[PDB]
């Protein structure tokens, strides 16, 4: 991450978060030190690994992602404003997650761990990817959190007091969690 | 608008995509109009009454610029800033709120949740760029609510409460898209 | 117009010209202070307002414009090398003006004033729009003016003296004028 | 050029788009040829005699690069410079004139009027970029003249003279595209 | 993977495009899959045995990023650097060799010859960008060899030996794409 | 080649190589001093002229080229991994050479000399074009040269000694040569 001529060799992604059950890592911007890669300037790659029986909370990214299964098996969940489409991913499965649809991702019953690769095609903010999470956690909170008392009053038709007890929080081991069942 | 019709012959309205009471929204997309079809724009007309919150949402692909034709608006935009940053918690969470008004322009990125407030009777024009494929996902309201889709077991895991407790909080608002802004 | 982080709030266009009957204003380049908008870098917005019974002289722009009627009613004229296509615009009309076709625009019989919005999709010179006017005025003159005596002699087959009495001029209240009838 | 035909099999000529006397122009567009079709280029061959002005015009979309294959050319380009400027009158009006000649290249932006002069017998190749959709509008001559379209009432309002006085000045030149450059 | 099938329904394998012995290659292209079709990517799975050189080649259009899923790889990339340089001989000729390994990523530009070496039993994923239209031209091996196409008279003129002497040197390797890396 | 405002006038390409039989010249990057041409930033132009009965050795370029015949007549050869497609070009012929296919180009039997224009549409490295040559010459050698002993041993199944006697070399008058027959 910083000033190399023409190096077409990468081995270090920066970590977004990591913990007892998993990790989300993100590669340095391709067009980084070399100018030898302005044609990749828009693409980004994230690696991902969760221990058995874990969860990636619901979230949506601004970038179109092409998900690909390197190791494990997963239960992917694509949520849209009318229902869901759910899928059991296997070593070698590749799925395409459009921008902005929220999705949660789970490693099942296992011993076998989950390693997924995410190739991201960015637009909004060239070579910049951003995910948004519903739930509050210590990394950051809910985007919902960002609104106004009334904004949440009117929208919701529930006093703020009851908006925040399903708003702000202590989900600790953050964005990757251990599942109950 | 002549019967020798056929060009870049002018365009205007159809059934609003979200009419209601509290307010309405008309919207010409690119997939249903050719002069924008190759233009990639989305054009949309937003009309609302004194006090009708446009409820938290975010467009998937489109980046919409909005101008205040007539009225007074309270916009509240929400953000996570630059990923020439490289650190989760190390990011930002920002709320950009402006009371716009006849004259002003608000830019509205593609995934960033937004909510409006019609302080005066409102007329707004939307010029959406990066059109082909846009979806509007809602985080409040009765139709197209998405917080309303995360299954039960997950909601428990996701929001500071629970499966049953989300499902309520959620429909404690029997209204669509534009609702009552009436504070207390 | 100058150095703000991530401000997605704009209220000041710079004026191209203004006068007794009208005005043409142009918004600061979107990708201006924020880097938060490189994806808009190419688009530009102009606002426009003419008093009743006025004219925007004939001109052509290098950029493709998408015209849109905010207030009033207009008579738009699209000129191409074989004739015209003319249209009566109403509150809410949106028309698409290709690049390079000349067009003149008029506010009719009214009391009601004209407010038009122009969303410009640029190419030639990214986020740069340029209009060209036939007639000479004090802002600038005719492009025709720019040529050579002979160039205008040969082309036209009329002495320069008679080229300029339908060339250079005093149309005063400039690019927006009051109509006779 | 073999009967197993079908590829990126080579290309060359068809009826010039503007033949005449004073000179001619052949031009392969993208909409009528596939190897450029997906290339977006326009290719065009311009031949003229000692003294045949190519008369003021401007292409709508295409930006044409021109090389002097054979001959001597007097180009006269016309301009309004950078809108990282923000002031009407505060702009520029420039005339770029070069006598090009076998070797040289002239770039010709998309709306900027141009006129040529064939100082020697000329052969020029045109590589137009931003092709799909280009139109050539003329400001002089008899066919495709555009000053010849602004209606009467408007011409009065537009040019330092008048309705009737434009309409004349205008056809006082019964010729097309390439005409006589003969000065006085 | 449900019988209500039809979406961005998931994808995986078909007949490798180059199976063999020494190793295999599976590869989903954009022209044969829709979720990438509009994505412009090429995806490809590369499996090889302890010691199976992927033989010198270069992709025409596609720029492929490769990650080491499992194993140890010896990559040897070849180059001519920046043409913000302007001088033939005045250029560079570089060889970038890295022994990559489970974790690492290698970027592989579109015309630059490459060769691999499977130091351990290998599993590699290829994410190719700039897909639509890619061809893989080989400089070694029996199938799709290109040094094997320059006609006779030319080879003489081209390589430090001769027409007859190239044609030999060439097929002194009866194998395809992945061959024996066994040194001496 | 360096700092001019808005000059749409170019007459100097830099030479890639030149000699007794021919030349290959390359125009300064369009988007060079003027900013007036960022829309051309990707395109490049090369001129080319060979004396009668000469050769451009086999090579491939990273950029898509659109070849065009200004003067002479040529025998173009397009090599792909299965054979060839060969063509007799005439004054005015225009052919499209995809990226990465190797091609050799020849001026026949003549007195008449060859002048070809190459308009290059770049991608990989915006406004950057690179050709690769099989044969070793004093400008630069074979790319093949760049490999490893073993890499060439395994690939080829011929000792290095015999790889280089059809590898490295003395083709002198370099990339353009005189033909025997």
């Amino acid at each position: 991450a910083q000033n190399n001529p023409y190096l077409f060799r990468s081995n270090k992604f920066l970590t977004l978060f990591k913990n007892q059950h998993g990790s989300l890592r993100l590669l340095q911007r391709f067009n980084e030190d070399t100018e030898k890669l302005e044609n990749l300037r828009d693409y980004r790659v994230l690696e991902y690994c969760s221990k058995p029986n874990t969860l990636l909370l619901p979230h949506h990214s601004d970038s179109d992602l092409l998900v690909l299964v390197l190791e494990g098996q997963a239960i992917l969940v694509l949520v849209n404003p009318d229902g869901r489409d759910t899928y059991k991913l296997d070593q070698g499965d590749a799925i395409k997650i459009q921008a902005g649809t929220p999705f949660y991702l789970i490693n099942p019953d296992n011993n076998q761990n989950l390693r997924i690769l995410k190739f991201a095609i960015t637009f909004r903010r060239p070579g910049t990817v951003e995910d948004f999470f519903l739930s509050s956690t210590k990394r950051l909170p809910s985007y919902l959190s960002a609104f106004s008392k009334n904004f949440l009053e009117a929208s919701y038709d529930s006093p703020y007091d009851e908006i925040e007890q399903t708003l702000l929080q202590e989900e600790q081991e953050g964005v990757i969690v251990k599942m109950p069942k | 608008t002549l019967s020798s019709q056929d060009k870049p012959f002018n365009l205007r309205s159809r059934d609003p995509i979200y009419s209601n009471n509290y307010g309405k929204l008309y919207e010409i997309t690119p997939e249903k109009n050719s002069q924008l079809r190759d233009l990639d724009i989305l054009l949309n007309c937003l009309q609302m009454n004194e006090g009708a919150l446009f409820v938290p949402h975010y467009n998937s692909r489109a980046t919409v610029i909005l101008v205040a034709n007539e009225g007074r608006a309270e916009v509240e935009l929400v953000g996570l800033e630059q990923q020439q940053q490289q650190g989760l918690e190390s990011m930002q969470l920002r709320r950009y709120a402006a009371t716009l008004s006849e004259g002003d322009i608000i830019v509205i990125p593609s995934s960033f949740p937004v909510a409006l407030k019609a302080a005066s009777d409102l007329n707004m024009v939307g010029i959406g760029v990066n059109a082909e494929n846009n979806e509007r996902n809602f985080l409040a309201g009765h139709k197209e609510n998405v917080i309303r889709q995360i299954p039960r077991q997950v909601s428990d895991l996701t929001f500071p409460g629970s499966g049953e407790e989300v499902e309520e909080l959620l429909e404690n608002q029997k209204e669509s898209y534009f609702v009552d802004g009436q504070p207390r």
